[PDB]
């Protein structure tokens, strides 16, 4: 279950964020909307900037670097 | 270094003139500096002025064997107009050794460096002009 | 008290690595190496880190800096700053301050590299089921799959023993 | 609300360690046939008081120094670990739960070698260095003794949590399957606290006297949580509190009991004794701990 | 010493070097030649004069920063495309770090100045054991990890040091920098041949190993420091003049004698490449490296010094010292000339 | 490129020009010695943790225990050479020239 | 014998021994074993249905696949 | 190069079970007994391909599977399960030996009056299989062919052909 | 951060005793070498022993016994050879 | 020269300190698991020179795993962008939290 709801909050981000990108991006001559860098047709992790990027500090702190010093 | 040395040889030999000098001066300026932060490394001038003075001659001849060699060099490769002997550069190798002798004011040593070097600046240029790769193939 | 929190502990790192590279009187080096071990630990533990920087603090700031000091003490006396320890000084100051503010004022700073220059929250785990502190079971293994490499570390110590005594006059 | 539990924490430091300079003038007038202090006030409170701020008062060392920065480092250093010290230890809720904490008691028991080793060097003449580097020897010669028993004791229990330890005690003190290596243990917070019945024989000498006997309650409150005490039962922690301040002030007592009435080691005696009787002993102890709970079908469950 | 920690130390080398040999970890490569490094330092040392002292200061020092910028070298290759299989290498710069490093573990031309004055100081034995496996532990490594070097690299290294242990070897009459010099000359010349066929340096490592261990056995047989000596053991026996003079003519190659075939298959699988001006400027400093073998064979077996007496006290006495191997390693130094399609032994 | 990797290897650079150039004591040169051994450490070992190369993570505590031992050996050398002398000095070791 | 000379050490060689031949003769070893064997770190994944096998159980309830009875009873 | 392909805010809508931990942590044994036998076809899914943006339909599975399971506990005895899992809350990490009366409690309530019985120890183990609908997919490595073998040499070698052929030494 | 905010807290207040302390008022033996270098070895062998506790759940546990026992072994026997071979004498 | 007695005893003794996807002892991976399966599948029959010509794909795949620095490259990007058009003002972020 939590397993679930962990795939579909990623893919919320990717969603959303993509486009994001999609809105903010429309002046640089070339740029593809949503390449991956990679060459193979799969599903890579993404890379907690793919994921929480943009999103102005305090919930990339909370959630990149929580456990690490949380107690 | 790779760079400037391949500046040196891409010019057309041939005349592309001062550009060939300028360039062999930077040859004798980085030599120079090589075989002078060698001899700073290990005689300890005391004092710091010594040492200053010893690497600005050793870049100072290196430089000026260098622009001498590009001057007679260019000269030779316009008077004869045959590009491809290296008998100019003989006479470019035996015109830095006279002038290594003119700056370290002793004579014997102007000869010897006058058949030394024009003999490796001819066997340089020739090696050049036939093709003799730089240190390897590496392939069998 | 921000977000580049491990870059910053890096910075004040390589100074220290700068303040005992100076060469002071070896206590003053002493404390340069202690100060950054200290803050080594502080990055790696920033990483988390959860047992090897703790673990090297016992080691270096717990058994090695104490025989370093100790025979500061015992065999050099260096009894009484100077021109180049303070210039040098300077200089890796200037160094790191040059370094650092091409960092940050532009892209990517390259010694012949291409570093992408902004303060690392990345990369990290998307909060995966660790559960176990994937360094505990790490090193919780070489006792099932390490036959050679504790045997030849211990042999080696062992080694290193009879060398000591040995050269400080075996028998 | 986080700094005011680092707060109330630190702030009974200084109540304890003068309390307990009472404490021990009175059980050693008592073990000795002294009463008092006890004309300053009711049996002397405010006499811990009074010296306290009276040596705060005298007028301090002249220096006589050498880098006065290092001179000033190193005490500021003994205080500061004395005070960082007390973060993870569990009285029921301690102030951080980690994942590991007795690797970080050894690592600040060496930052203490390092206070006596620098106070030694930054003090003065050569005979106070050759003093303070005798003692610096027999302080770091235990800390291998200490740490091989601390594992030991610890690898009954598995984890480094020390929850796990408070729960595990539960059913039996940890004294009954380790009595010798718990007395070894014992014998080795004597050696880092660093009293009688062994030798030592500054500035400023309140400060290095704070780091002294709060590293004594340290080891006192670390010694209570790790080989006695009882059970916790949640939402009622003065019963636990209470048990284990009763049994640290009584094992603290027997402490400086110890201390009173035996006269210092010879020091050739003192390292004799160590290697050539604790190393292989705590050896022993120590494989017989391994290839015990892979007999007795308990290894423990290290989550 | 005891003879037990002498056999402790010499097994505790021959496992490092064995582990060298052997392991595919680059810690273990790291290990080996660090245990190396900590049981060859109480083989020097051997006598309590402060000579060998400072030897082994200066040696443990160049050492153990080799050992560390090698290690340097192996966290840059896991900070690229990492794994810890000994293969070729994912850096140049690596590379550069890594061949720097094994070059300051063996004996090379910028890193030689550590080779006479750690050899100067110190006994015999402590000598010819640091040469052999001191020469020996990298030569694996860099047989393994030859495809991924800049090329470069390894030819000015050796070029440099064939020069280097040719002119400085003119002035020496301390005959442990002698074969210090020489050392350098043919590590230069085992290290030239690596990018092309490595059976020539390892065919080359074994000619060498054994040809200094005739040498050194030689003069352990008869302890000398100077030439002078070696003149009073041409008056007091006759067998070990013509012993120097066939191994110090083995020492210059000459084509009648085994010391020529490690120099004439690499300039025969050099030159199938389109190298020949380099074969012909390294064999060139092979005609030069033999002027000082050929001045220590005129002060010895070919000329006379003026000797001393006491040696006729000496004629008394019948040698007694006891060789390890000396005629063996002889004649399988020297005589091994018609036996050159035994290359083929070693791949 | 985990940027912190530029600054380590800037640090290593340090630790490694202290170690070379060192003006009076041997043991300064010891030190940073010691100094470049954590520079590795601590590289290699957040290198390690990002990758999860969680099977071999052996790296950071035995290059550590191993180096460290090469250190001890450094001390006995210096405690030896101090002992034959007076003091530990780079100069009164001229003797012996090359 | 050596019991009056260095009692301590014959002390420790004696524990050692034991140390060292106790786990031969012991009734419990392959108790731990299973005991360490059966507790699981990562998911206990599973496999694709059956080529008709009288094995792997579909109901976790169900018996027929390997399980622990020891642990409750002591 | 390839651009991913995300799935859609239409699929990105079920009905969250947005519960607290404490109350689904100690609704862990009974939820593994009635439910959980439809989930892992998500857990075959999930490890026969590593790709979620695919198995989210069997994702939605176990959620409303879930979310019907907590209905179900909803609506029946116990509403002492609120007040047992309040007892086990407040407990640290929650150990299961703490509140062990009340889950005998919970337990008599759900099988005396509904069913049920609690997983015996080791019942959530023990690889079980798996039928699903889907076929089971084939290399989700997506790489290309394995380039090229090298030939295997062999057949029985002859002798030496005019012997070494080097210089000399013929034969 | 939160046990830096402690360590902060400890070292300022520190700093605050010993500073409005201050305002208010106005040759060698190798024998004492060796025990630091057999700290120090003994130390590091400490160093790799101190993950016994972390490893003793394993499906391979005879082999965690045996060296583990070669471990505390060696360290045993560099422990007697320093000490019958008058390592630590007077 | 290297030897083979680590294969010729039959004890493997130093070929699980190796690489990544050797067993470890609890049965989890690392970060780039299968791309290290490919790639070593990719060049395993191979005699490490059409290894350097032939796998160049999965291995600059692998390597963009390993450090992701053209990832951080883009995203980098993304961030110096979004910096300079929110310096401009146009379309006061809705990127955060809400419209």
């Amino acid at each position: 279950l939590l397993q679930a709801e962990k795939d579909r909050r990623v893919l919320q981000m990717l969603r959303e964020n993509l486009e994001e990108e999609a809105t903010i991006m429309k002046d640089v001559p070339g740029w593809k909307v949503g390449e991956s860098v990679f060459h193979t047709t799969r599903w890579v992790t993404p890379m907690m900037g793919e994921l929480y990027g943009l999103r102005t500090g305090e919930e990339i702190l909370s959630s990149t670097y929580g456990f690490i010093w949380y107690t | 270094a790779k760079t400037l040395l391949h500046q040196y040889w891409d010019i057309p030999e041939g005349t592309e003139c001062h550009r060939k000098t300028y360039a062999a001066t930077s040859i004798g300026g980085a030599s120079g500096l090589v075989v002078s932060a060698y001899s700073v490394a290990l005689k300890t001038p005391t004092s710091f002025l010594e040492g200053v003075a010893r690497t600005g001659r050793y870049t100072f001849t290196a430089a000026a064997i260098g622009a001498i060699f590009g001057l007679t060099s260019c000269i030779s490769a316009q008077v004869r107009e045959k590009p491809d002997d290296p008998l100019n550069y003989l006479i470019g190798g035996c015109a830095g050794g006279l002038t290594l002798g003119a700056r370290t004011r002793s004579y014997g040593i102007g000869a010897a460096a006058c058949a030394y070097m024009g003999l490796t600046a001819a066997l340089v240029k020739m090696g050049q002009l036939e093709g003799w790769k730089v240190f390897a193939e590496p392939k069998v | 008290m921000m977000t580049y929190i491990v870059f910053i502990l890096s910075i004040i790192f390589v100074m220290g690595f700068v303040g005992f590279s100076s060469k002071p009187s070896p206590i003053y080096g002493g404390l340069g190496l202690i100060v950054s071990g200290g803050v080594g630990c502080g990055i790696v533990l920033n990483f988390g880190g959860s047992f090897l920087g703790l673990m090297v603090f016992l080691i270096y700031l717990g058994g090695m800096m104490v025989v370093f000091g100790y025979t500061t003490a015992m065999a050099t006396e260096q009894y009484p700053s100077n021109k180049v320890v303070l210039g040098t000084f300077i200089t890796g100051l200037l160094m790191e301050f040059l370094m650092v503010y091409y960092v940050l004022k532009d892209k990517e700073v390259e010694i012949v590299f291409k570093f992408n220059g902004m303060g690392d929250w990345v990369i990290y785990d998307t909060g995966d089921s660790g559960f176990f502190s994937e360094e505990a079971m790490g090193i919780a293994a070489l006792y099932s799959y390490g036959t050679w490499l504790v045997i030849v570390t211990g042999w080696s110590l062992l080694i290193g023993v009879v060398v000591i005594m040995e050269i400080t006059r075996g028998n | 609300m986080f700094m005011i539990n680092v707060l109330t924490l630190i702030i009974p430091i200084l109540l304890a360690v003068a309390f307990l300079t009472l404490v021990e003038r009175k059980v050693l007038g008592y073990m000795q046939f002294r009463k008092g202090p006890n004309v300053v006030g009711p049996y002397g409170l405010l006499q811990p008081i009074a010296d306290a701020i009276k040596l705060f008062i005298k007028e301090p060392l002249r220096p006589a120094t050498s880098s006065i920065s290092m001179f000033i480092l190193a005490p500021i250093l003994a205080l500061t670990l004395a005070l960082t010290m007390w973060i993870p230890l569990p009285m029921p809720y301690p102030l951080i739960n980690m994942n590991l904490g007795v690797l970080f008691m050894l690592a600040m028991s060496s930052l203490a070698v390092y206070s006596i080793l620098w106070s030694g060097w930054a003090s003065n003449s050569k005979y106070a260095l050759i003093g303070a580097l005798r003692a610096v020897a027999q302080t770091i010669s235990y800390e291998v003794t200490l740490a091989i028993i601390l594992l030991s004791v610890l690898l009954m229990n598995g984890s480094f949590t020390l929850s796990t330890l408070i729960i595990t005690q539960e059913q039996v003190w940890l004294i009954f399957p380790a009595w010798p290596l718990a007395m070894m243990w014992f014998i080795s917070t004597l050696a880092e606290t660093n009293r009688a019945p062994f030798d030592l024989t500054a500035g400023p000498f309140a400060l290095f006297f704070m780091a002294e006997y709060a590293n004594i309650i340290m080891m006192n409150i670390f010694t209570t949580t790790l080989f006695l005490g009882a059970f916790h039962n949640p939402y009622m922690p003065e019963l636990y509190t209470i048990n284990f301040t009763i049994k640290s002030l009584l094992l603290s007592i027997t402490f400086l009991w110890i201390r009173a009435s035996y006269p210092r080691f010879r020091y050739d005696q003192l390292m004799h004794l160590l290697w050539k009787n604790f190393l292989p002993l705590t050896l022993a102890l120590c494989m017989w701990h391994v290839s015990l709970p892979i007999l007795l079908s308990s290894i423990p469950p290290q989550t | 010493m005891n003879p037990i920690i002498l056999i402790i130390i010499l097994m505790t080398v021959m496992l490092g070097t064995i582990i060298v040999m052997i392991s595919t970890h680059w810690l273990l490569i790291w290990i080996g030649f660090e245990m190396n490094m900590l049981a060859i330092i109480p083989i020097m040392m051997k006598k309590h004069n402060p000579r060998a002292t400072e030897a082994s200061t200066k040696y443990f020092l160049t050492q153990s920063t080799a050992s560390m910028l090698l290690m340097m070298a192996i966290i840059i290759n896991l900070m690229f495309s990492g794994q810890w299989t000994v293969m070729k290498l994912f850096n140049p710069m690596a590379s550069m770090l890594m061949t720097m490093a094994l070059a300051m573990k063996l004996g090379m031309a910028p890193f030689h100045f550590w080779v006479p004055e750690v050899t100067q100081g110190i006994p015999l034995s402590s000598g010819l054991i640091l040469l052999t496996w001191q020469k020996l532990a990298p030569m694996s490594v860099l047989y393994q990890i030859l495809p991924s070097i800049n090329l470069d690299l390894i030819l000015t290294l050796s070029i440099l040091s064939i020069t280097i242990g040719g002119w400085g070897g003119l002035n020496q009459t301390q005959l442990r920098k002698i074969m210090a010099y020489s050392s350098i000359a043919h590590m230069g010349w085992m290290t030239a041949v690596l990018l092309y066929n490595p059976t020539m340096t390892l065919l080359n490592l074994i000619i060498y190993i054994i040809m200094t261990s005739t040498m050194f056995t030689l003069f352990m047989a008869n302890s000398t420091t100077t030439t002078l000596s070696l003149s009073h053991t041409w008056n007091k026996a006759p067998i070990m003049t013509i012993l120097v003079l066939i191994t110090l003519l083995s020492m210059g190659g000459l084509p009648p004698l085994s010391g020529f075939m490690p120099k004439w298959m690499i300039i025969q699988e050099m030159t199938k490449n389109d190298s020949i001006i380099l074969p012909t400027l390294m064999a060139i400093t092979a005609l030069l490296n033999l002027y000082f073998y050929m001045r220590l064979t005129y002060s010895t077996a070919l000329t006379m010094f003026p000797s001393t007496n006491n040696m006729k006290m000496k004629w008394q006495f019948p040698t007694t010292k006891r060789m390890t191997l000396l005629p063996t390693m002889t004649v399988l130094s020297t005589m091994l000339l018609p036996l050159t399609p035994i290359l083929s032994i070693l791949e | 490129m985990s940027l912190v990797y530029m600054n380590i290897m800037m640090a290593f650079t340090v630790s490694l020009t202290g170690l070379l150039m060192y003006r009076s004591h041997l043991m300064s040169s010891l030190l940073c010695l010691e100094g470049m051994m954590l520079s590795l450490f601590i590289l290699a070992t957040l290198m390690i943790l990002n990758s999860h190369f969680t099977l071999a993570s052996m790296m950071p505590i035995i290059l550590l225990v191993f180096a460290a031992c090469e250190a001890a050996l450094g001390l006995s050398l210096l405690v030896m050479v101090s002992n034959t002398y007076g003091t530990d000095y780079v100069q009164n070791l001229n003797l012996l020239q090359c | 014998n050596v019991w009056a000379k260095e009692p301590v050490l014959v002390a420790s060689f004696a524990i050692a021994g034991l140390a060292v031949i106790l786990p031969t003769l012991s009734p419990y070893t392959k108790y731990s074993l299973m005991i360490n064997r059966a507790t699981p770190y990562n998911y206990p994944v599973p496999l694709r249905d059956d080529g008709n096998m009288p094995d792997v159980p579909s109901h976790p309830q169900d018996p027929q696949g390997p399980s622990l009875e020891w642990l409750k009873r002591l | 190069p390839g651009i991913v392909e995300l799935p859609s805010l239409e699929d990105l809508k079920v009905q969250e079970v947005k519960v607290s931990s404490s109350v689904l942590k100690a609704a862990a044994h009974h939820y593994g007994a009635q439910c959980d036998k439809p989930n892992k076809e998500f857990m075959l899914c999930r490890w026969e391909e590593k790709d979620p943006r695919r198995c989210l339909e069997e994702g939605k599975l176990v959620n409303q599977c879930a979310l019907e399971f907590f209905r179900q506990i909803k609506r029946h005895c116990a509403e002492p399960f609120t007040e047992y899992w309040t007892c086990i809350d407040y407990s640290g990490l929650q150990l299961f030996r703490r509140c062990r009366k009340e889950q005998a409690q919970f337990d008599k309530c759900v099988l005396d009056k509904l069913g049920w019985v609690r997983p015996d120890l080791g019942e959530l183990s023990k690889v079980t299989k798996v039928k699903t609908d889907r076929p089971l997919p084939e290399n989700p490595y997506h790489s290309r062919a394995r380039p090229e073998p090298n030939p295997e040499v062999e057949g029985d070698l002859k002798p030496a052909r005019h012997g070494s052929r080097l210089f000399f030494w013929t034969m | 951060m939160n046990l830096m905010i402690t360590l902060l807290t400890n070292f300022t207040l520190a700093t605050l005793l010993v500073t409005i302390a201050f305002w208010l008022p106005q040759p060698f033996s190798m024998k004492f070498f060796l025990v630091a270098i057999t700290f120090l070895l003994f130390d590091l062998e400490i160093a790799l022993l101190l993950p016994l506790p972390w490893a003793s759940q394993t499906t391979n546990l005879n082999t965690m016994l045996t060296m583990a026992l070669l471990l505390i072994f060696l360290l045993a026997v560099s422990l007697a050879y320093e000490w019958t071979q008058k390592g630590l004498e007077w | 020269p290297f030897f083979d007695v680590q294969k010729k005893l039959g004890v493997d003794l130093d070929h699980w300190m190796t690489i990544q996807s050797a067993e470890q002892p609890h049965r989890i991976p690392a970060r780039c698991h299968a791309f290290e399966k490919e790639w070593i599948e990719c060049a395993h029959g191979i005699g490490s020179i059409r290894a350097e010509k032939e796998c160049k794909i999965e291995f600059e795949d692998f390597r963009e795993c390993l450090l992701r620095q053209k990832t951080m490259k883009r995203l980098n990007a993304i961030k110096r962008q979004r910096d300079k058009l929110i310096k401009e003002g146009k379309y006061t972020p809705p990127p955060h939290h809400s419209g």
